[PDB]
């Protein structure tokens, strides 16, 4: 849930 | 070569107010989340403040630290983020740096201002080349679990940050491979499988806990020989 974008 | 670059930092008297800016460029900025932390010489690293994309209407966190009294702001179209600090206090005086990407990927160089749970890390560990070493990061609040998105953040020296791994054991582009991400025995783990003589830095661990991060204090690694 923190900026888990790849 | 993604590039941040900080500015706006000085030499400012405690009640003052200053406005720092970050500008980003080689990735798709407005599709990430941007960041500030800070570092004094007496708090190691500590988060500041976060702020997320123009589809959650720029919503933001903040440390209870600088809460009432900074804000972070971005502008996609220049691909830039912002830190406006008021009522600066003497505690406030540390190299401020914007990051970001997955979660601690890219770091500037940093702004210096001078105004005039507990995450545990190992205070040292000595290894030498070709050696396996594994560094640690415990939680106060009890077991680290893939909840806290471990990251692992590299400090080289004059304060040259560069993440290694984020969401637990994700390392980040380019990173080398004997950089691996790890739970062990309810921690957090950072190993490097063969160390090499460029790998003596200052290691941190961050931790988040549902809508902020805490950083450890760090780990100094010398590989000797
Ligand atoms: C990142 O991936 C995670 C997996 O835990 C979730 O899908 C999360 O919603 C994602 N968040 C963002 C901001 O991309």
């Amino acid at each position: 849930a923190p900026d888990t974008r790849p | 070569q993604v590039q941040l670059q900080e500015s706006g930092g000085g030499l400012v008297q405690p009640g003052g107010s200053m406005k720092l800016s970050c500008v980003a460029s080689g990735f798709t900025f407005s599709n990430y989340w941007m960041n500030w932390v800070r570092q004094s010489p007496e708090k190691g690293l500590e988060w500041v403040a976060e702020i997320r994309l123009k589809s959650n209407n720029y919503a933001t966190h903040y440390a209870e630290s600088v809460k009432g009294r900074f804000t972070i702001s971005r502008d996609d179209s220049k691909s830039s983020v912002y830190l406006q600090m008021n009522n600066l206090r003497a505690e406030d005086t540390g190299i401020y740096y914007c990051t970001g990407v997955g979660q601690f990927a890219y770091w500037g160089q940093g702004t210096t201002v001078t105004v005039s749970i507990v995450v545990t890390q190992e205070s040292a560990l000595t290894t030498s080349p070709g050696e396996t070493v594994t560094l640690t990061c415990r939680s106060s609040t009890g077991a680290v679990t893939t909840s806290n998105y471990a990251n692992w953040v590299q400090e080289k020296p004059d304060h040259l940050f560069t993440g290694l791994i984020g969401g637990t054991n994700n390392r980040a582009p380019g990173v080398p491979a004997r950089f691996s991400g790890s739970l062990i025995g309810d921690k957090a783990a950072l190993t490097i499988t063969g160390a090499q003589t460029e790998d003596e830095a200052i290691y941190f661990c961050a931790l988040w806990y549902s809508n902020h991060w805490v950083f450890g204090g760090g780990t100094k690694l010398t590989v000797l020989g």
